[PDB]
RNA sequence: GAGCUGUAAGUAAGCUUUGAUCCAGAGAUUUCCGAAUGGGGAAACCCAGCAUGAGUUAUGUCAUGUUAUCGAUAUGUGAAUACAUAGCAUAUCAGAAGGCACACCCGGAGAACUGAAACAUCUUAGUACCCGGAGGAAGAGAAAGAAAAUUCGAUUCCCUUAGUAGCGGCGAGCGAAACGGGAAGAGCCCAAACCAACAAGCUUGCUUGUUGGGGUUGUAGGACACUCUACGGAGUUACAAAGGACGACAUUAGACGAAUCAUCUGGAAAGAUGAAUCAAAGAAGGUAAUAAUCCUGUAGUCGAAAAUGUUGUCUCUCUUGAGUGGAUCCUGAGUACGACGGAGCACGUGAAAUUCCGUCGGAAUCUGGGAGGACCAUCUCCUAAGGCUAAAUACUCUCUAGUGACCGAUAGUGAACAGUACCGUGAGGGAAAGGUGAAAAGCACCCCGGAAGGGGAGUGAAAUAGAACCUGAAACCGUGUGCU
RNA sequence: UGAGUAGCGAAAGACGGGUGAGAAUCCCGUCCACCGAUUGACUAAGGUUUCCAGAGGAAGGCUCGUCCGCUCUGGGUUAGUCGGGUCCUAAGCUGAGGCCGACAGGCGUAGGCGAUGGAUAACAGGUUGAUAUUCCUGUACCACCUAUAAUCGUUUUAAUCG
């Protein structure tokens, strides 16, 4: 489960192996947007004259994995209660720095 | 006044009623006397005029 | 705003309702003549009026039980 | 009650040419009579009302993509005043 | 615990880590009609009285309360009529009224087509329809019973007895019960004799009334006579009733939850090939093809501020129980029965006993009364004419969790997008209509054309996937050709 | 398929100019023709936005269409006196108590409701694309309330009201 500012890795699709970072979330369809991944080309009409534009489209969230902060490998995520508050762990190391 | 059958000699059947022998007499009802319908059998039995 | 409202005395609340209703009237007149451009204020003022009425009914209910 | 009797002003070309005289057009709650309208205008705008006329409008049929319905019914009031003027835009 | 302002896409303007949107519990608000109830009325409207209040020089206007009919409970008053009474008036209470899944249950009233190879007794059938009353069940229920052993011991339901015994234009057809095997199991309160009081007549004797106690049955019990005895038991599901405390479970939101990498083909891998790992978890669904190890989950374990529902332990609240005498007193009356006319019992009035309704008659009192299929005698069993009672049983418009050698868009609900288009004055009848793609990346720009349509270019793995969008049969309509 | 077949729903049009991609069919003009106890002008029932302006031409229009009672966007109905209610009653319908009836319910007294009838105060002119006895100007009338007042004189009576 990934937040808005993390640094992830793509594990499925055309762009498998790229890193990028998250910029949008869309939780109702569970599809994130990652920079430089899944780029599309739109035909926009004049609204100024338009033309072909390139932006990123959303990818399904289960095609993305976080990176172990220490060893820098993909990992799943668990939870832990500290100070009576929930944090994220890397299933291969300790705490996971996710402030922004 | 329940219902029943009238029977012929060939035993054909038709619906029919038995009525009660109601009479209009003046009986003592709470306080003032009133004039109501009462059967003759109930009159012979359990009520005073 | 519900915690801020509960500090007001019962006569301040009436004056506040009377002012919010006027403020809302003016916005609806501006919207009709076509010069408002900030349409999000209309819902805000309506919700404040609803909160004021809720807090006013609470006190009147509560005191009658004590009486 | 006064801010609840008057709903909004009507701005059209007939209403504007009426405003060339001293007549102003309003949409009002559909339950009020013209005496309430007269007393509400005087309280809100601080003027002197000479007269007031009213009329009812039926609901109209209308479409939005194979969805047949009706608009709201409405009540319209025209207020002539003796002294003063109402500032609008 | 980071996004959010319905389906619902946009833009605008905004909200949110000082915790929003969202989920559960409890509150507040809740226009008008409708039993509709101030009066009226063509529902969703019109017109009022009374009392407060705002406003106005004052009227007009507005706001808030209250005002149906029957019923109950008080008070006052009182006609033909003297007392009285019928009425009448005032004030408190809020008892009824209407609706439904009204499926199942209990009552009232009750067909015909049909079968009998016609039809009338009979059958369809006490079925359909209509009306009334209710409950989570209802009804029945504690022997005036079943029987014929050496008996049993309230009721209901299941299996058998058995298509037997019986009934029947002895035709068509209708059709039990006891014994035996099981589910469940529970018993009680009155009326009367009598006693103690109180009260009116009365003459203080009696009568009657009111309260309380007592008391409840068959190989007879109880009153009375006498002799032996006391707070432990009992309880809100009948057996009398209220309400407190502290607990324990279960709902109604949730939380944690093991383990995988690489190459090939490809638009994309979960597939193939190779090497690994978890399992109290290899249910299931998603993810760009087919995943135990990617996501949501699963096995397992944890969790409630608040409101409900059960259930314990205290509290609480009630209350003596035996024996002998047995025939001195009490033990359910227009009742039981009978005649006439009917109905229900498997049973068509018959050898009809047994049980109900209408109309007339009309008992007995323990040496009594009833039943054992006309009746009589002897035997055996029981004790009517007052009432209450859980469980085992029936049903599903619903709610929660699941299941299927059930359907897969002419099927399955009439209805996957509707009791809607539409038809009918009305009651009423009643359709047709699912699929772009993995992702809108939904075709910028150029050309012909008024547009609609099209040809290129571009997106895409694919555009003969371009929205009349998966696949795209046949009938049918065309264009070009080899032989004729 | 029948088949480019039957039909295209009573009738008089002609020409010039205009607009348009496109005109027998739309707009303007002249001439001609038809109705005229009516194909003219008012008010009711009934319908329910069909009304007006700007834009449009896929479907509807028995042809065409640049037009439209069709599609899109925005507008339009003003009352003390007009017709109803806050007035009256007819037939009829309901009906407190009441009478009758297996149930359901049927009838009916006082009283209500109910116009198609009785009562009842406004006319002339101006003005819009779309309303007018309603808006504007002029001149009226009818109810009700308060002030300013002669007449008012126990409130029997008297003026008054009843
Ligand atoms: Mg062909």
């Amino acid at each position: 489960h990934i937040k808005k500012g993390d640094n992830v890795k793509v594990i499925a699709g055309k762009d498998k192996g790229k890193e990028g970072k998250v910029i949008a979330t869309l939780p109702k369809k569970d599809r994130v947007v990652v920079e430089g991944v899944n780029i599309m080309k739109k035909h926009q009409k004049p609204t100024p004259e338009g033309g072909i534009l390139e932006t990123e489209a959303a990818i399904h969230v289960s095609n993305v994995q976080l990176l172990d902060p220490k060893t820098n490998e993909p990992t799943r995520v668990g939870y832990k209660f500290v100070d009576g508050k929930k944090v994220r762990i890397a299933k291969k190391s300790g705490e996971e720095i996710k402030s922004n | 006044a329940s219902t029943g059958n009238r029977r012929s000699h060939a035993l054909n059947s038709t619906k029919r009623r038995w009525n009660a022998n109601l009479q209009k007499v003046r009986i003592l009802v709470d306080g003032k006397p009133k004039k109501v319908w009462v059967s003759a059998r109930a009159l012979k039995s359990g009520k005073v005029t | 705003k519900a915690k801020e409202i509960r500090d007001l005395t019962t006569s301040e609340i009436e004056e506040q309702i009377k002012s919010s209703k006027e403020e809302l009237f003016n916005l609806r007149f501006q919207l009709a003549t076509g010069q408002l451009e900030e349409t999000a204020r209309i819902r805000t003022v309506r919700k404040t009026i609803a909160r004021l009425k809720t807090v006013a009914r609470e006190r009147e209910i509560e005191q009658s039980k004590a009486n | 009650e006064a801010r609840d009797i008057l709903k909004r002003p009507v701005i059209t070309e007939k209403s504007s040419e009426a405003m060339a005289e001293d007549k102003y057009t309003f949409d009002v709650d559909t339950r009020v009579n013209k005496t309430q309208v007269k007393m509400a205008v005087e309280e809100i705008f601080n003027v002197k009302v000479a007269s007031v006329n009213i009329m009812n409008y039926k609901p109209k049929k209308k479409r939005m993509g194979r969805y047949q319905g009706y608009t709201n019914k409405r009540r319209k009031a025209i207020v002539t005043l003796k002294e003063g003027s109402i500032d609008l835009f």
